[PDB]
RNA sequence: AUCGAGAGG
């Protein structure tokens, strides 16, 4: 019934939670602040594959 | 761990008596026994079959606390009839009562063929 | 067991709602409550 | 016959008893079935030392399925409890000595039954300590498996006890109890949805009494006088004897008042 | 210790006010036509059918724990089918020569209107009620 | 705890004697408060005994996936086909004294789940044990067999009752006292010691 | 706006009035304004009304927004409690505000102060300034280990 | 003793309108004795509702006020520990401020 | 500095002894008791020292004065015996 | 903040917590093992040798016993294992560390701490269990529940910190509360259901159950009542025993909308001198309330007998409720199949106005609303009028509800229940809320990729028709389940809020007390208040009463 | 075959989906059943596999999760982690720092039917226990 | 692991009846509720020992150890 | 002893 999935460091088994990042690579606009003096902002993230 | 031995449940400890009487204060020809090592199979039989009596005023009977083993019975009876008196009659009307269901049912029993 | 193996952990504007789009990918109540609740999803 | 309690018996069995108790005040009806549940004497193994467990189970595990086994207790009277014996720890009539080994020389699942169990004690010619069987094919209870190269070596020593003190001394399953079928006293308030009589089905003990006049009113001074009873017993103790024997510990109880108060 | 009251009344309206063993009453007193009463009734006990006819009683007594029956030789200062006692919470002056007296039966509601009865009824722990065939 | 987020501890073990019964002699293995219904709204719980009563009877499978069309009004009409009480509800005497109970008891199986949580693993005393080097005070935690936390929280309920001492006596006595000494010129703990 | 108003007789009944509900303050220039009671406009900026009518009309602006979130859930709290929260708050002439600057920097000693927020640079600034702390404060007692003046430590014993 | 009378003025308030000579003798029907008795039981029972010195009165305002707000839970406007927290960390930027003109 | 006491006229502060006075005293005396201090009522069979002080104070025999300091360095000391306790 | 102003204690212990209603409020369930482990110094005196000796002679195994005695000298000695722990000659003056043992003081507490109410003395009990019993009716102040909680407790070590909390921080001196001038401890949930059903003028109690009923109360003083009904059988209503644990001398007067001094529906409350007129006992009677019974008998006769009034009351209504039972099941929220219609017509008559309203301003005929956006004006009709159909259909449900309906009759007891409940149980959950609004478009113009773009019908929004008992579709369980999370992280962040609130408060007015005048005053003596309140009163002694004088005519004032 | 896609979280938004293959079809009606809302759609791309796969798989194991409050089953699937029942079969031959192991488990009357593809049936974690509501003492 | 001796609620001893049971299921190819009713599980408070039963021990028995 | 995680109410 043992399903797998694990690695077996010093006889304790380990789990990789999986991690979360918002994507890469991709165009957003944001509202900025009322009080900020640019009022709109269009962010990428630029990293290679 | 912190559980007492099960065995208190009937049997009697060191210096601890069946019944222990003391009398009711403020009350007239009114004694409270203290049932130890005893449950509601003692405690409802003789104070139902109490209520039975005609000479008898009070009868009732509680468990102060579900973890230990014993309640407390008060009875208060006519002038002239002391409380133990009306305690046996009670008893020895449930035994008789007990003892003729014994011999009534063992009759019905061996008449029944199985 | 199971549930651990399918578990996330994000770091760190509304992240801890249940969001329209994890619907089918996302356990919508399996959560751990208090500090830290919805960051961290199983899937 | 005589005068007092009544009981008009329906059904009878080996293990199951259906009766009918008359002329009885309630109190004496529970304080019956309190008694002969958890307070009529009954031997069973109270005490096991293990030699070699080889099994899947641990030792407490096969300790506690032990305990649970039906040992015969017919003339447990003439048994005495541990307790009360003037024994090292446990002599020939206090205790009853079994004897368990088993070892998978087959190629295949072993099991070890209720019947394998061997009784080690001088018995003293009473009806004591026969493991029940009620199985058809007259192995019991199936006590453990045992694969190839497993065995189990154990001893069992069977005491005197109250299934108030462990729930294995227990003498009888359960018990049926009903007193009134058409509530013609009013002791319970019937829930309903439409109608209460529609929705809660007739008691099988309707059969056995009247059926009530609406248009009569409400018997106020009535009790409670018959009562339906059915009695069950895993075999330790034939069921006549259960309740027989319920009964009798109960005048027990009585008198251990009543010479205690002589005492006073 | 004499009674106190005595009357005939003819029940008006009954009602089971959202319970099963008990009806309130309302009746006033026959040959009179100006003294009404409000009773609550245990109907399982007494069955109370409408328009009917009822004698009513108050009595001063017949502190001290109540004892059973005792085999009747203690008879009974009641020749009547229903019985209740309770006490007087308020009398009600609802005009010059005219009252009205409240009763509780251990929750059980009287209401006694009239005139005449001024000097009884005083505000006193013992009230018990009669009611005949 | 069952499946619903009924959680709750052990207030009393009762024997079978003292617990009350059915007429079929069936008793129940464990009992919940009905107030724990109502404020929680856990339906499932109370479908899951109807359902799990119908499947012991029948000798059938519980299906309680959700999304499908299984009605409680179907279940009932299956429940009152073997003789039980269409909602789930049982006749019920007292244990004690036999005389029937008022109130007819919802009865049935349901699944419930052992927690970790068990009392000896959480049972912890003190009195004047073991003692952290730096701070002077008890170690922490119930493995070490240390002290429990008089917080500062807690510090500002004793300043509410005014129990002056007691709050000296739990920051002084119970906990890391000391004695020091100091000079009249210096305020400062510069004074050579030479006790005896 | 519901309101009970006395009636000629004497009694009180319901007299409704129409109210302007604001999104937005400035109070100085609009109650200044005619067709409106300035005797009864009211904001729930009480740090505006605390600049216009003076710190003790701030101080019942302050109770009564105090009051509204309690009674909002439905609870009650005696006007002792909160009325000494409010009064702490006005007695230093403004809006001492319950923060790490708005209270935390009094005159009271440094070991009370040191204890909320702001820790080491609170006794910092108590070495440089060299100020002489009284242990009068609970605090300053409860650092110390000894019987703080409250309640059974608020006096002395003696003997005849 | 004038801050006695200011402190004491909304109770007599409350001592003369129920004492009140007609309220007395028409409604309390109070005898002479029985009268003294009432004013016996005020004089003490007030003197038992003082304030007790030294009582730590903030720490109890404090939490006083702290244990509600740990039950608040849940016509658009700032409310419930929001509000609250503007309140007391005095907010400029007051969130939803409002003016109610009469 | 010294000497900023008050006469028993012109003593303003109440006299009513407050719980938090009783508390201190019953327990001083409780405390002293615990540790054989002489005991001046005739007990009926009370043995504990709390108990024995709050039987001891409805007699008033306890030779102990409250110093009730005032926030300007004043101070009234008040009697037991003279103290009120409701 | 960690190591001076809180820090770790001896002398304490933590267990989880447990109810006993066969238990005084002012006592404590202290396991053997903790009383076997806590200690307190007790010095030798002539009137108690005679038990200590007995103490130490017991040893430190099993209890009541004792584990040190310290000579005058300084130096300890060691029960558990010693040469000369048999034979000990107690010099006075010696200290001897006693086993906790039964009725000593102890401070009972729970985190959190936000409460003096929090941390209250307690009277010791040695119990056969490894579980803290406390009385039932002692959660509210500490907001415990038996759920899995745990519980601290202290021991003193001084005769004067013994005293402080038996005279200062006892269980029956904090009933009545500064706090709300009110009670904080009432009767709670068996009691509370348990004596709403005890009350009712149906309710009646033959002559057995009454003399049991009769000895359960400690303090019965033999006098068996005069029965509420004779000769056709002697009978006792509820209300009737239940008299028998008020003490004399206690007079309660209360009406309700619905009450004459005859109260054709029992309504309101009338107790005269330990006896009761009419009226079902509820929430308002025997609750947490300002005119509740608790605020009269600590008011008049005081702290110890209202202390015990709680046990009485339990006691015999626990035991009542024993014997009547109580239950409740699932046939407790169905309606009736014609009511079940009515609240499905009552959903789409709603879903119709919704349509309605919607074609309003989709042709641009719908009047905007001063100060907001039409849309604004569209959802703010859209919500009052689906919040409209599931508070009908709740009210709807409610009506059908028997009297026999449980979850019904602890809503009418108040034990633990509200309308809102009946309402989504039986007849619809209702409209889901993210944020203060409904459910957005999360996806691109639509809540969920199973609903055509720019749907603002009532399901595709977030409302869920069906009841818990009738079942939830898929989109409405994951629209509930979207509500629900904002709620665990409100209630995960109002937690996290209000810890910090609290304990700013509590550093700001640290220092105020009530100095020997009445001036509210600081460390330094900043005049907060000069008096405090501005009467000088103690919140606790404070009851709410009219002015009669206030209200009225002019004309009635007069006359 | 192409029977079945692989849908992103962002293809999602270009496509509609059904959620029960009964809604691609054309009075006398069960009162108790739930109210299902007239699908209102033609343009159907995908249909849903099963809804019940929205939840993980410690929410699979709540029964009649639809028919309960939204909180509760978050508070189940937080225990049922803590739930003691048989981890592993291979229990005895581990030396796992700590293990808790049922004496007798057994499957739940009541079984969701995603509960085949978790293994609960073949490894519960709880006992069919006997349960009464009701208040018998106050305990 | 393995069939429980007797039922927790009744009492009743169960353990002779497993093998009872699946023999009865398999060889006579009958439902599990008459397997039960033929049995002498007439109380649902016995049946849902057996019904609900996982013999977890068949698995225990693979480890050859 | 420092950090780290998961859980308790
Ligand atoms: N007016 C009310 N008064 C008292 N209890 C209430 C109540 N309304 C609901 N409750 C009960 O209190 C419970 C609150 O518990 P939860 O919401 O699960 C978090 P909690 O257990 O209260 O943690 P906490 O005590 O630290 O705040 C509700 O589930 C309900 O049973
Ligand atoms: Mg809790
Ligand atoms: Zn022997
Ligand atoms: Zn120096
Ligand atoms: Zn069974």
């Amino acid at each position: 019934f043992d399903m797998g999935g694990y690695f077996i460091i010093n006889g304790s088994e380990k789990v990789l939670i999986a991690q979360e990042r918002s994507a890469g690579n991709i165009v957003q606009v944001f509202k900025k602040a009322a009080p900020s003096p640019i009022s709109h902002v269009a962010e990428i993230r630029s990293a290679l594959e | 761990m912190n559980a007492p031995d099960r065995f208190e449940l009937f049997l009697l400890g060191e210096g601890e008596s069946k019944l222990k009487i003391d009398p009711d204060t403020k009350a007239p020809n009114a004694v409270v026994i203290t049932f130890e090592k005893e449950d509601h199979t003692l405690g409802n039989l003789i104070r139902a079959e109490l209520l039975n009596d005609r000479k008898v005023l009070f009868a009732a009977y509680k468990v102060e606390h579900p973890f230990f083993a014993r309640f407390k019975l008060r009875i208060q009876t006519t002038e002239g009839y002391d409380p133990k008196d009306a305690l046996k009659n009670a008893c020895n009307s449930i035994i008789n009562k007990l003892g003729a269901l014994k011999t009534n049912f063992e009759t019905e029993w061996n008449l029944q063929t199985l | 067991t199971l549930s651990h193996l399918r578990r996330t952990n994000t770091p760190i504007a509304k992240p801890r709602q249940l969001h329209n789009t994890h619907w089918g990918l996302v356990c919508p109540a399996e959560t751990p409550e208090g500090q830290a609740c919805g960051l961290v999803k199983n899937l | 016959s005589e005068e007092g309690p009544q009981v008009k018996i329906r059904e009878a069995s080996k293990d199951n008893v259906d009766f009918i108790l008359s002329n009885v005040d309630l109190a004496m009806a529970n304080s019956l079935r309190r008694v002969m549940i958890a307070e009529i004497p009954t031997l069973a193994i109270d005490s096991v030392e293990v030699e070699t467990n080889t099994t899947v189970l641990a030792d407490e595990f096969i300790a506690h399925r032990l305990g649970l086994i039906p040992l015969q207790s017919m003339d447990i009277e003439q048994l005495e409890y541990s307790r009360d014996c003037f024994c090292e720890d446990h002599c020939d009539k206090c205790s009853v000595v079994l004897t368990l080994q088993a070892f998978g020389e087959s190629e295949s699942t072993t099991n070890v039954y209720s019947k394998d169990l061997v009784i080690v004690s001088n018995l003293m010619g009473r009806n004591i300590g026969h493991p029940i069987i009620q199985d058809k094919e007259g192995n019991g209870v199936l006590i453990c498996k045992l694969r190839k190269g497993q065995e189990l070596k154990l001893t069992c020593v069977a005491k005197k006890g109250i299934a108030k003190e462990h729930a294995k001394w227990g003498p009888a399953a359960a018990i049926e109890f009903e007193y009134d079928p058409w509530n013609k006293l009013k002791h319970t308030d019937y829930w309903y949805e439409q109608d209460s009589a529609k929705e809660w089905p007739q008691s099988k003990n309707c059969e056995y009494e009247d059926p009530p006049n609406e248009g009569d009113p409400f018997d106020y001074k009535a009790q409670a006088d018959t009562f339906y009873m059915n009695v069950e017993s895993v075999g330790s103790i034939p069921v006549d004897q259960v309740v027989v024997r319920g009964i009798d510990t109960l005048q027990k109880k009585v008198a251990s008042i009543l010479l205690a108060l002589t005492q006073m | 210790s004499n009674t106190l009251f005595d009357d005939i009344f003819q029940v008006s309206e009954v009602d089971p006010g959202r319970y099963n063993k008990v009806c309130r009453i309302e009746a006033a007193s026959t040959t009179q036509d100006q003294c009404k009463l409000t009773l609550d009734i245990n109907v399982e006990l007494f069955p109370v059918a409408a328009q009917d006819s009822l004698t009513v009683t108050i009595a001063s007594s017949l502190t001290r724990s109540w004892r059973p029956p005792q085999a009747g030789d203690r008879s009974l200062a009641d020749d009547y089918d229903y019985v209740m006692y309770g006490t007087a919470y308020k009398f009600e002056e609802v005009s010059k020569d005219l009252i009205a007296v409240y009763y509780s039966f251990g929750g059980l509601l009287m209401r006694l209107e009239g005139n005449y009865r001024n000097l009884n009824n005083l505000k006193q722990e013992n009230a018990y009620l009669l009611i005949r065939r | 705890a069952s499946r619903h987020g009924q959680k709750g501890t052990i207030g009393i073990t009762y024997r079978r004697e003292d617990m009350p019964f059915t007429a079929e002699g069936i008793v129940p293995d464990l009992i919940i408060n009905p107030h724990a219904i109502p404020s929680r709204m856990t339906v499932a719980h109370l479908i899951e005994c109807l359902l799990s009563k119908v499947a012991a009877l029948s000798g059938n499978e519980g299906d309680a996936s959700p999304f499908t069309d299984i009605t409680v009004e179907g279940i009932s009409k299956l429940l009152r086909e073997h003789g039980y009480q269409s909602r789930g509800f049982e006749v019920m005497y007292n244990g004690h004294t036999g005389k029937k109970l008022m109130a007819q008891i919802f009865f049935g199986p349901t699944y419930y789940q052992r927690l970790r949580h068990m009392v000896d693993d959480k049972i912890h005393a003190r009195a004047r044990g073991p003692m952290q080097v730096l701070t002077r005070q008890p170690v922490e935690g119930r493995s070490r067999d240390g002290g429990l936390r008089f917080g500062e929280m807690e510090r500002d309920c004793m300043i509410a009752h005014g129990a002056a001492s007691f709050l000296k006596e739990r920051l002084m006595e119970a906990s890391d006292a000391f004695r020091v000494h100091i000079c009249g010129i210096c305020g400062l703990m510069t004074v050579i010691a030479k006790l005896n | 706006y519901d309101r009970k108003v006395p009636s000629p007789t004497g009694e009180y009944v319901k007299e409704p009035e129409w109210v302007l509900e604001t999104d937005g303050v400035n109070l100085s220039e609009v109650m200044t304004v005619p067709g409106i009671d300035p005797t009864r406009i009211y904001t729930n900026s009480f740090i505006d009304i605390m600049e216009v009518l003076g710190i003790e009309a701030g101080r019942a602006a302050l109770y009564k927004e105090v009051y509204n979130v309690i009674a909002s859930d439905g609870s009650y709290v005696n006007y002792r409690h909160m009325a000494l929260l409010v009064d702490v708050m006005t007695t230093q002439g403004g809006l001492t505000s319950v923060t790490r600057h708005g209270f935390n920097r009094s005159n009271t000693g440094a070991l009370m102060r040191c204890s909320f927020e702001e820790t080491v640079e609170i006794l910092f600034e108590a070495g440089a300034s060299a100020e002489l702390d009284d242990c009068r404060g609970v605090s300053e007692n409860v650092i110390l280990g000894q019987m703080a003046p409250i309640g059974t430590g608020a006096f002395d014993v003696m003997i005849d | 003793q004038n801050a006695q009378r200011d402190a004491v003025t909304l109770f007599c308030c409350l001592l003369r309108s129920r004492l009140a000579t007609r309220r007395v003798l028409q409604e309390y029907r109070l005898t002479k004795q029985a009268f003294d008795w009432v004013l016996s039981n005020i004089e003490a029972q007030f003197l038992r509702s003082v304030v007790h010195p030294g009582e730590m009165v903030g720490v109890l305002a404090a939490q006083s006020i702290g244990e509600p707000a740990t039950q608040m839970t849940l016509k658009k406007v700032t409310s419930g520990v929001p509000r609250l927290k503007e309140i007391l960390n005095v907010a400029k930027n007051m969130k939803t401020p409002s003016l109610t003109v009469y | 500095l010294k000497e900023k006491a008050i006469p028993k006229d012109q003593r303003a502060t109440t006299p009513y002894m407050t719980k938090y006075e009783r508390a201190r005293i019953l327990g001083t005396r409780a405390l002293q008791i615990s540790m054989n201090a002489p005991v001046f009522v005739d007990l009926e069979g009370e043995t504990d020292p709390l108990r024995i002080a709050m039987k001891e104070l409805a007699e008033k025999k306890i030779p102990l004065v409250i110093r009730r300091y005032l926030p300007d360095g004043s101070f009234e000391d008040w009697s037991v015996e003279e103290l009120i306790v409701d | 903040r960690g190591n001076l102003m809180g820090k770790r204690v001896d002398f304490s212990a933590r267990t989880v917590i447990s109810g006993d209603p066969n238990l005084e409020l002012d006592q404590v369930g202290v396991p053997k093992s903790i009383a076997k482990t806590l200690t307190y110094p007790e010095v030798v005196t002539p009137y108690n040798i005679d038990r200590l000796t007995q103490l130490v002679r017991n040893g430190p195994n099993e209890h009541p016993g004792a584990k040190y005695v310290i000579r005058d000298s300084g130096d300890r000695i060691d029960l558990r294992y010693s040469k000369r722990a048999g034979d000990i000659q107690l010099q006075y003056g010696w200290k001897v560390e006693r086993h906790i043992m039964d009725n000593d003081p102890v401070l009972f507490n729970r985190q959190p701490s936000l409460h003096k109410m929090s941390m209250m003395a307690h009277r010791v009990k040695v119990i056969p269990y490894s579980t803290f019993r406390l009385n039932l009716s002692v959660t509210s102040p500490y907001n415990a529940d038996f759920d899995g909680d745990e519980m601290n407790l202290h021991v003193p070590q001084s005769e004067e910190t013994r005293a402080e909390l038996s005279q200062l921080c006892a269980v029956p001196l904090q009933i009545v509360s500064p706090q709300s001038n009110k009670p904080c401890m009432g009767i709670v949930q068996d009691t509370l259901c348990g004596i709403r059903k005890l009350t009712l003028r149906d309710t009646f109690i033959e002559l057995d159950q009454v003399l049991n009923m009769l000895y359960w109360v400690p303090d019965w003083d033999g006098v068996i009542p005069t029965p509420a009904i004779i000769k056709p059988k002697p009978l006792w209503s509820g209300k009737q025993i239940l008299s028998v644990a008020i003490p004399n001398g206690i007079h309660l007067q209360r009406f309700d909308e619905g009450t004459t001094l005859l109260s054709p529906k029992d309504n309101g409350m009338l107790i005269i001198d330990g006896q009761i007129i009419f009226g079902v006992v509820e929430k308002k009677t025997v609750g947490s309330s300002n005119g509740g019974l608790i605020h009269v008998v600590t008011r008049e006769k005081g702290p110890q007998v209202c202390a015990k009034l709680f046990g009485n009351i339990q006691k015999v209504v626990n035991f009542w409720l024993l014997h009547n039972g109580f239950s409740t099941g699932i046939g407790d929220t169905i309606a009736d199949g014609p009511t079940m219609r009515e609240i499905t017509e009552t959903i789409a008559e709603a879903k119709k106005k919704v349509l309605d309203v919607t074609k309003e301003a989709q042709a641009n005929l719908l009047t905007a609303k001063h100060g907001m956006t039409l849309r604004e004006s569209f959802e703010d009709n859209v919500v009052r009028f689906l919040n409209e159909a599931r508070d009908k259909a709740g009210r709807l449900a409610e009506v059908n509800l028997k009297d026999l309906n449980n979850v019904k009759q602890m809503v009418m007891a108040g034990s633990k229940g509200s309308f809102i409940n009946i309402a989504q149980m039986s007849a619809c959950v209702g409209q889901q809320s993210v944020e203060g609004k409904r459910i957005a478009f999360g996806f691109v113009d639509r809540t969920l990729p199973h609903f055509s773009k720019d749907d603002y019908s009532p399901e595709s929004k977030g409302f869920v028709e069906n009841s818990y008992l009738r079942g939830l579709t898929p989109q409405e369980f994951f629209f509930h389940a979207m509500g629900g999370r904002e709620g665990l992280i409100d209630t995960a962040v109002k937690t996290a809020e209000t810890g910090y609130i609290q304990r700013r408060l509590v550093k700001a007015l640290e220092d105020i007390m009530v100095h020997y005048d009445n001036t509210t005053r600081n460390s330094l003596g900043n005049v907060i208040q000069f008096i405090y309140g501005e009467d000088g009163m103690d919140a606790a002694h404070i009851e709410k009463q009219s002015l009669d004088t206030i209200g009225g005519s002019d004309a009635a004032f007069e006359k | 075959e192409g029977l079945v896609e692989y849908i992103d979280a962002e293809e999602e938004e270009s496509i509609l989906i059904a959620m029960q293959p009964e809604d691609l079809e054309p009075l006398d009606v069960d009162p108790a059943k739930r109210i299902r809302v007239s699908h209102h759609a033609t343009t159907f791309t995908h249909c849903e596999i099963h809804p019940s796969m929205i939840l993980g798989v410690a929410a699979s194991i709540i029964p009649f999760p639809d028919h309960n409050q939204s909180p509760r089953n978050t508070y189940q699937s937080a225990m049922g982690k803590q739930a003691m029942g048989v981890f592993l079969t291979n229990y005895n031959v581990r030396m796992d720092t700590m293990a808790n192991i049922l004496y007798y488990p057994q499957k739940p009357l009541g079984t969701t039917r995603a509960m085949e593809y978790l293994k609960f049936r073949e490894l519960p974690a709880g006992q069919n226990a006997i349960v009464a509501i009701a208040c018998y003492s106050g305990y | 692991m393995i069939v429980p001796v007797r039922c927790f609620s009744c009492g009743k001893v169960v353990g002779d009846k497993w093998e009872s049971y699946l023999n009865l299921l398999q060889e006579d190819e009958l439902d599990e509720g008459t397997a039960l009713s033929r049995l002498g599980l007439k109380r649902y408070c016995c049946r849902r020992m057996i019904l609900t039963h996982v013999d977890l021990i068949e698995k225990f028995l693979r480890y050859n150890p």
